[PDB]
Order: structure tokens, then C-alpha cells, then sequence
């Protein structure tokens, strides 16, 4: 009955003791785009953007 | 206190006083 | 049996973990039998606390009957079971017990929030966020303040709004989460604001950045800039960034400058940075 | 006899210390990364053979 | 004979350094992996200990 009557948020019941964000953390169970992978998408862009007006240059 | 002071100066003892690694890149 | 294990709730064990272990198993007994209720009035009684407790978890002097309302074992279970059992409000008086008690973790707000997000209560999910920012002072915020901020430019609320929680966020923080930070801020003033806001707040960015990455916060600038603005604004980045930086990246920009110059022709100007240069 | 008189100068302009200072951290920025790597190793292995004694422990203390 | 030549607080010792050695270790994982050791043990902190170490 447990995993029917625990709603797994905050208690693991493998370890009998609570849900370890340590272990796991909530970063990795988010349908968008987290704040810190982006701006890294933003930098990659600037960086290949960049090297494509010097190469036009060139 | 004054009384165990002058006990200390007079039975002070004469008999007890007597007078007269690394390597060198990394430093 | 009951009666029993009740005698074995009164014993003192040498381990609050084990008198934690009894009310989580009290509960387990009364969810196998079908008495979701009586579980949860059972853990009710577990953690009866006044709402000025204080006692310390880990004080080997006082009886584990006591400081046990502190321990995160039974909190953590009993609001899974109040979740998967009980309303919404119950589970948001008991997420504001644990508010009360001071034993949550980030991992907590996010679940509060979470909860929320999945009711499709989204600006209390806000309000329980930058609730935790408050009682967590800023290396253990960055994780509450990307979560905050991608969702609140997830929501799209009042552009003002935005800009006030961004100046919030920037406020005390370490550089080396300020480069994400007005790098969202930037970013977001040129998506839905004015873009010469944005110039100002890189400008500031590359002002209030750490050392190792300002070289790269003034390459993200001079790009923004040139696809931004003509080059002629870009100069004075260009010889900013010579007078602030050290000799190394002063040498990097004097020679994208000296690039520049000579691309666009004035070669004198370029020569002039090339002398420069080699003074230093 | 260069380290009593390591103060005095070359024909160019030198000073004797300033070249033995030279060539020894020319040495040690040669020698510097793989001593780094090698304490690095090195306190990696002692940090094994702490676990290899602490498993020893536990399995005396489980088999008695 | 194990158990009375082993002392109980020799025992405690020994699995104190057992945790100290697995805290060290994985740190050193972690660091090595490219992560950040502190960002997640600051996922995991409680108002207790943030307004101590603050
Ligand atoms: C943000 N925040 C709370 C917080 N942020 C921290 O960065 C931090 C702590 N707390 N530290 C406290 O010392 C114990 C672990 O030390 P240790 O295993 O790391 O060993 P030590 O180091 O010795 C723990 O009790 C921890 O609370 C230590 N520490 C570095």
C-alpha cells in the first residue's frame, strides 16, 4: 500500500527515512528549462554567433 | 602573603641559577 | 497489540530514530488495516510540540519522547500520507507546521511550491518561494532563485514586477551566481523591455562580475553591442575594458580593438592601440 | 663557491642569484605538475587504505 | 573473545572515520565529475543549520 498512500515527495521508503535531495535533487524532474543550463545555451549561442562574424569577416 | 614572600627570598636557592629542512626551488 | 506497542511508544529508547520508528509504524499498521484517519490523528499526537519549541535534535539529555517532534523521519512521512489522504488545506497547514518548527530544506520549498504549481496556484508557489529566500541566505538560494525566476518568466507576470524580483536577486549576490543572474536580467530587457536598458545592465554585469569570467562578460557585451548597436558604440567598451582589466585580457581587447580598427580602416587609431599594447 | 659569492654580477648585467633563482624555478615549474599529480595519487591511495582498514573492522566486527 | 578484546568507543571511533573517509571520498568524486560538492549540500540543509552557518 505504500507507494498507493505515500505521495513520494518527501519520504523514501527504500532507506525508511526521507527523500534525500542530496541524491536526488529536483533540477532533473523539470519539464522547462532550468536557470542555469540556460545562459549557457546563451553564451554557446554569443560564442558560435561570434565565431561566424569572424569567419565572414575573414 | 607578605610572610611566604619572605619565606621564598630567604630560602631561595643559589644552587639553581646559573649565567653567561625543504629544498631551496621551492623556497 | 495496540495496547502493546503503546507501552512501546512510552519507552524511552536510546535513539530518537527509534521512537521514530514506532509512530512510522503505528501509521504503516493503521494504512494496511484502512484507517488513513486514524493514521493520521496517530502522528498528529506523534508531534505534539508547542508552537515555541526549540529544543536541540541531538541533545543526549533529554528524553527522546520530547525532542522527537523535531526529527524530519516523521514530518517527511506523515505529510506524504497527509498528500496521498487528506485535502489540500490540512497539507498546507502541515507544510506551515514544518515552516514554524525551522527544520525545512530547499528541497522542501520546492515541494511546497510544487504542490501548489501542480493545484495550479501559481502565485502562492511564488509567494512560498521567495519565502524561502528569505529564510535562506544566498548560497543556499541560487537554487531557489533559478527555480523562481524560470518560472516567474515561465508565467509571464508584470514587467515591473520582474525587474523589482531581479533587482531583488542581484542584490548581495556572489559573482560567481551574478553572471547567471544579469545574464537573465540582460536577456529579459531585450525580450520584453528596452534594449538600451539592457546595454547598461551588461555594462554593470561586466562591472560586478568575478575576475575569471569578466574577459568573457565583456565578450558577451562587445557581441550584444555589435548586433545591438553600430561599432561606434562599441568603443567605448573597447577602451573600458583596457582601462579596468588586467594584462592579460587588457592584451585580448586591445587586439579586438586594434581588429576593429583596422577593419573598419582608421589604421592610425590602430596604430595608436598597437603602441599601447606594447607598453604593455 | 657561487653561493658565497652569488651577489656579485655577469659581463651582460646578471646577478649569480638571479640565474641560480632562475634555473631553479625553471626546475620546479617542470617538476610541479607531476608532484601535484603524485600527492594527488598519493593521498588517494591513503584514502583506500582507510577504507581497506575500516572494511577489514566491519567485517571482523560482522563475522566476530 | 572479539567482541571483549574490541573496545565499544575503539568501535565508534573506527566508524567515525569510516564516515569522515566516505564524506572525503565522495567530495573528491564529485569535484572530479565536474559538479559542485557544496551546491547540493545546499539542497540538503535545514533553517537550523543555514542560519548558523549565516
Ligand atoms: C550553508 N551551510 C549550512 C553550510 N555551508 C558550508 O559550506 C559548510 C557547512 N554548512 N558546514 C557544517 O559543518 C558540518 C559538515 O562539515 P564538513 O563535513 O564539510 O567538514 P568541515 O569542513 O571541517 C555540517 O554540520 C555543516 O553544517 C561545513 N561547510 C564547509
Amino acid at each position: 500500500p505504500v507507494l498507493q498512500h505515500l505521495s513520494l515527495r518527501n519520504y523514501d521508503p527504500v532507506t525508511r527515512g526521507p527523500k534525500l535531495g542530496f541524491e536526488a535533487p529536483p533540477t532533473e524532474n523539470l519539464n522547462t528549462l532550468t536557470l542555469e543550463e540556460k545562459a549557457a545555451a546563451l553564451e554557446a549561442e554569443a560564442r558560435r554567433k561570434a565565431q561566424e562574424e569572424q569567419e565572414a569577416a575573414a | 602573603e607578605i610572610a611566604r614572600n619572605e619565606w621564598q627570598r630567604a630560602h631561595f636557592d643559589p644552587k639553581k641559577q646559573q649565567v653567561g629542512g625543504p629544498s631551496a626551488s621551492l623556497q | 497489540a495496540r495496547i502493546i506497542m503503546e507501552k512501546a511508544v512510552k519507552v524511552p529508547f536510546k535513539s530518537v530514530n527509534e521512537l521514530a520508528d514506532m509512530w512510522i509504524e503505528w501509521a504503516e499498521m493503521e494504512l494496511r488495516n484502512k484507517n488513513f484517519d486514524e493514521a493520521v490523528r496517530i502522528m498528529a499526537k506523534a508531534t505534539q510540540a508547542p508552537k515555541r519549541s526549540t529544543v536541540d535534535y541531538f541533545d543526549e539529555s533529554l528524553s527522546p519522547q520530547q525532542r522527537v517532534h523535531k526529527s524530519w523521519k516523521l514530518w517527511s512521512f506523515y505529510v506524504d500520507l497527509v498528500e496521498s489522504t487528506s485535502s489540500l488545506e490540512e497539507t498546507r497547514k502541515i507544510y506551515e507546521r514544518i515552516f514554524e518548527l525551522r527544520i525545512a530544506t530547499p528541497q522542501t520549498v520546492v515541494n511546497y511550491a510544487n504542490l501548489l504549481e501542480e493545484h495550479h496556484y501559481y502565485e502562492e508557489s511564488f509567494k512560498i518561494y521567495e519565502r524561502g529566500l528569505d529564510l535562506f541566505s544566498y548560497p543556499v538560494a541560487f537554487e531557489l532563485w533559478n527555480l523562481y525566476l524560470t518560472k516567474a518568466v515561465d508565467r509571464k507576470i508584470s514587467i515591473e514586477r520582474l525587474r523589482d524580483l531581479f533587482e531583488q536577486a542581484i542584490t548581495d549576490c556572489p559573482p560567481k551566481f551574478a553572471k547567471v543572474l544579469y545574464l537573465m536580467y540582460g536577456n529579459l530587457e531585450e525580450e520584453r523591455g528596452l534594449a538600451r536598458h539592457a546595454m547598461r545592465i551588461y555594462e554593470r554585469a561586466t562591472r560586478a562580475v568575478a575576475d575569471e569570467d569578466r574577459a568573457d562578460m565583456f565578450n558577451f557585451y562587445i557581441t550584444k553591442s555589435a548586433s545591438n548597436f553600430g561599432l561606434a558604440s562599441t568603443r567605448p567598451i573597447y577602451e573600458r575594458a583596457i582601462a579596468t582589466l588586467p594584462d592579460n585580457e587588457a592584451r585580448d581587447m586591445c587586439l579586438k580593438f586594434a581588429d576593429m580598427e583596422k577593419r573598419l580602416g582608421e589604421i592610425d587609431r590602430a596604430r595608436a592601440i598597437y603602441g599601447h599594447a606594447s607598453q604593455f | 663557491p657561487e653561493e658565497e659569492q652569488g651577489s656579485s654580477r655577469n659581463l651582460d648585467g646578471r646577478r649569480l642569484r638571479t640565474v641560480t633563482e632562475a634555473k631553479a624555478l625553471a626546475e620546479y615549474l617542470a617538476i610541479k605538475p607531476e608532484m601535484e599529480k603524485r600527492e594527488k595519487e598519493a593521498r588517494r591511495k591513503r584514502w583506500q587504505e582507510i577504507i581497506e582498514m575500516t572494511e577489514r573492522k566491519q567485517e571482523e566486527i560482522r563475522n566476530g | 573473545s572479539q567482541r571483549l578484546a574490541t573496545d565499544p568507543s575503539q568501535l565508534t571511533a573506527l566508524s567515525r572515520k569510516h564516515a569522515i573517509a566516505a564524506h572525503k571520498l565522495l567530495k573528491a568524486e564529485i569535484e572530479d565529475a565536474g559538479g559542485d560538492f557544496e551546491r547540493k549540500r545546499a539542497w540538503d540543509w535545514t533553517v537550523e543549520e543555514a542560519e548558523r552557518w549565516d
